[PDB]
RNA sequence: CAGGGCCCAUUCGGGUCUUGUAAUUGGAAUGAGUACAAUGUAAAUACCUUAACGAGGAACAAUUGGAGGGCAAGUCUGGUG
RNA sequence: ACCUUACGAGAAAUCAAAGUCUUUGGGUUCUGGGGGGAGUAUGGUCGCAAGGCUGAAACUUAAAGGAAUUGACGGAAGGG
């Protein structure tokens, strides 16, 4: 039953900021912005040392 | 030593996940056909590449 | 009581399990010869030690001598008769150079994949496994079934089936019953 | 472009000396790159493994990457290379490097009967660094290479179709072993044998044929 | 000249010697002493049944925060006393008193596992429906 | 529905010659099973043979262990803390 | 006994033996087989005694150890 609480609040936070053009309720007004995440990959777990160093970039 | 404990915390994590079931899927083929997706999936499609082929990849 | 029936194990894993060439060497096998397990390519890679092993004893023993000839004229004349080995390559050191898609070229599934009355391997093999299959005038339905090169002229359809005719089979048969049930 | 600076960099780009056999057969010091890759255009490399090597600091442990290296033709060929860097690429490029500096030849043999084209090698032969030691036997026809995965690769780069192999101590040491197998590869051609015994004219050398197409 | 006799006719040293010093080892040791028969709770056997005394709390050593949840145990055929770790997640909730339980030891070849300080036994079957049974809800229990 | 040079020398046009995905459709094929019969057998059962029936996606639906390393296989998503 | 090389050996420190050892066989004797428990119990045997010599196991543990390296420290020695 939490985890069905925690979906629907999920999809309503989805339709309050659809109408609102952006980041957070109140947009600039807001003083509040939206985060965003990192995407690590695997490089941070267990913190260490990274033997598979990247040749080239795109 | 400490031969005693809370016993009664036994099963906590187990009692607490919560019930998702399963969806269902069509069924696999058996035996000899699936060794040949397996083939088809592993060397001739090999759709997905990263200059090094991956059998699981999570999403880039 | 009486005597023991003998009987022994045809195939061997190999000792290290995941390792990842050896693996895909496996699946390739599997897909271009269409077998179900790995269990078939163990067999043929037992069979084939079986027969390095008693060729690499005829070879420490020096030429002219009884056993060296009567046992590699015999190991040389089963291979060649079995299509796995030859007609110019007889030395037995050639012997020892063979791998198992020499053994995997023989089986009755990708013969009938090769003569062409499959369109597949994995026709073939249920072409072969549902009976419509004879290599002389028997029927054969085992995959594994090492041709002999002789016999190779006289894989055929079987008499007592459809594609060798003079019945269709039970689909058939049905849907003509409802195609003359319609008509009357 | 390269502008080499060795006389025989000078003499490989003119084009006089068109094999390494030259090379092995004078015993000439390779110190340029350049020449193994233009003598032997066809040869294919493989980084064994990344190891982080530390050295303690003030503050912390100041750590790099060592790469092992393994380059070689699939006929007769081998090189080794091992390079500690601040970062895995330059780790890796300059081992790529050292590798190909490293080559030296194989003798293939038969182990009987002269038939084929060579498949295994000549003699026993054996090599040692560390503690670990390798031996090298020849073996019969399809018989593969029966060795640990890295000496393994290490002899299907080098060309050898098929030997029996035996190690002594601490074999998980991987950079040892690798350096003890390239000793054992490398004595094969050390070995002297009744095929070798018959005597030559001793060659005269390159260096002196094409004296003029050095610097000056 | 490399310690031991070369000798053509000093098979009789090498034998005798190669006996002395094979006594050094511990399977070899233990398998002619036969400690398993003698000294050990099993008595040799794989597997053995008992009857569970109480439920213990045992906890792991360092460093892991863990209580274990194994049991005391009196086996059946020697009478002798032995501490069984219950295996996996809830599975001490069937194991509760004067059951049967089977026994094996954990792959160690008798010795402690893991971060558990001194037990050398796991539970497998409870009331002759086995744990895996019981945890994946494929069987259950009778009453007593 | 996701792909190569070329017939074209007709710019992002059919794509022959293939390779694999499809809440797209078609017939064919067969045993597991059931069962006259005969064979089998001391008499049976079963095998081998064979009328009649027996298929196709919720049907006739393969498990057992795993996915940090050793040692094949996650740059996942929820839960506990 | 010492000095220098390193043919060679070795994990290294180092070694004219600790070399001639996977290219493994000159002769012979003794001892060792992960760390504890333990040179402990017990039984012999020698001794006036103190003790000596032989000498386990149950159980317990994932390291204990060797030689070098780079730091940090020293109620160690020098320099700036
Ligand atoms: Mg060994
Ligand atoms: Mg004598
Ligand atoms: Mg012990
Ligand atoms: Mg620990
Ligand atoms: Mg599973
Ligand atoms: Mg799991
Ligand atoms: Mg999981
Ligand atoms: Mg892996
Ligand atoms: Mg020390």
């Amino acid at each position: 039953l939490n985890v069905l609480i925690k979906d629907k609040e999920r999809e309503e936070r989805q339709a309050r900021l659809a109408r609102v053009r952006g980041g957070t309720a109140t947009g600039g007004a807001g003083k509040k912005k939206v985060k965003g995440k990192t995407n690590l990959g695997g490089a941070f777990k267990k913190d260490q040392d990274f033997d598979l160093d990247g040749p080239d970039d795109f | 030593a400490k031969v005693h404990g809370s016993l009664a915390r036994a099963g906590k994590v187990k009692s607490q996940t919560p019930k998702v079931e399963k969806t269902e899927k069509p069924k696999k083929p058996k035996g000899r056909a699936y060794k040949r997706l397996l083939y088809t999936r592993r060397f001739v499609n090999v759709t997905l590449v990263n200059g090094k082929r991956r059998m699981n990849p999570g999403p880039s | 009581p009486r005597a023991p029936r003998t009987y022994s194990k045809t195939y061997s894993t190999p000792k290290r399990p995941y390792e990842s060439s050896r693996l895909d060497a496996e699946l390739k096998l599997a897909g271009e010869f269409g077998l179900k397990n790995k269990k078939e390519i163990y067999r043929i890679s037992f069979q084939l030690s079986k027969i390095r092993r008693a060729a690499r004893d005829l070879l420490t023993r020096d030429e002219k001598d009884p056993k060296r000839l009567f046992e590699g004229n015999a190991l040389i004349r089963r291979l060649v008769r079995v299509g796995v080995l030859s007609e110019d390559k007889k030395k037995l050191d050639y012997v020892l150079a063979l791998k198992v898609e020499d053994f995997l070229e023989r089986r009755l599934q990708t013969q009938v994949y090769k003569l062409g009355l499959a369109k597949s391997v994995h026709h073939a093999r249920v072409l072969i496994t549902q009976r419509h299959i004879a290599v002389g005038k028997q029927i054969v339905n085992i995959p594994s079934f090492m041709v002999r090169l002789d016999s190779e002229k006289h894989i055929d359809f079987a008499p007592t089936s459809p594609f060798g005719g003079a019945r269709p089979g039970r689909v058939a048969r049905r849907n003509a019953a409802r195609k003359a049930e319609a008509s009357g | 472009g390269w502008v080499p600076v060795t006389k025989l960099g000078r003499l490989v780009k003119a084009g006089k000396i068109t094999t390494i056999e030259e090379i092995f057969l004078h015993s000439l010091p390779v110190k340029e790159f350049q020449i193994i890759d233009t003598l032997l255009p066809g040869l294919q490399d493989e980084v064994m493994n990344i190891k982080p090597v530390q050295k303690q600091t003030r503050a912390g442990q100041r750590t790099r990457f060592k790469a092992v290296v393994v380059v070689g033709d699939s006929n007769g060929h081998v090189g080794l290379g091992i390079k500690t860097a601040k970062e895995v690429a330059g780790a890796i490029r300059a081992g790529i490097i050292i590798a190909k500096l490293s080559v030296i030849p194989i003798r293939r043999g038969y182990w009987g009967t002269n038939l084929g084209q060579p498949h295994s090698l000549a003699t026993k032969t054996t090599g040692k660094c560390g503690s670990v030691t390798v031996r090298l036997i020849p073996a019969p026809r399809g018989s593969g290479i029966v060795a640990s995965p890295a000496v393994k690769k290490l002899l299907q780069l080098a060309g050898v179709e098929d030997v029996y192999t035996q190690s002594n101590g601490k074999t998980r040491t991987l950079e040892n072993t690798l350096k003890a197998a390239f000793v054992a590869i490398g004595n094969t051609y050390g070995f002297l044998t009744p095929n070798l015994w018959a005597e030559q004219p001793l060659p005269v050398s390159p260096l002196d044929i094409y004296s003029d197409e050095a610097s000056a | 000249g490399k310690g031991k006799p070369r000798g053509l006719n000093s098979a009789r040293k090498l034998r005798v010697h190669r006996r002395n010093n094979r006594w050094a080892e511990n399977n070899y040791k233990k398998r002619l002493l036969g400690t398993a028969f003698k000294s050990s709770p099993f008595g040799g056997s794989s597997h053995a049944k008992g009857i569970v005394l109480e439920k213990l709390g045992i906890e792991s050593k360092q460093p892991n925060s863990a209580i274990r949840k194994c049991v005391r145990v009196q086996l059946i055929k020697n009478g002798k006393k032995v501490t069984a770790f219950v295996p996996n997640d809830g599975c001490l909730n069937f194991v509760d008193e004067n059951d049967e339980v089977l026994l094996a030891g954990f792959g160690r070849k008798g010795k402690a596992k893991g971060d558990i300080p001194g037990v050398r036994f796991k539970v497998v079957k409870v009331s002759g429906v086995s744990l895996l049974a019981l945890w994946k809800e494929k069987k259950e229990k009778p009453r007593s």
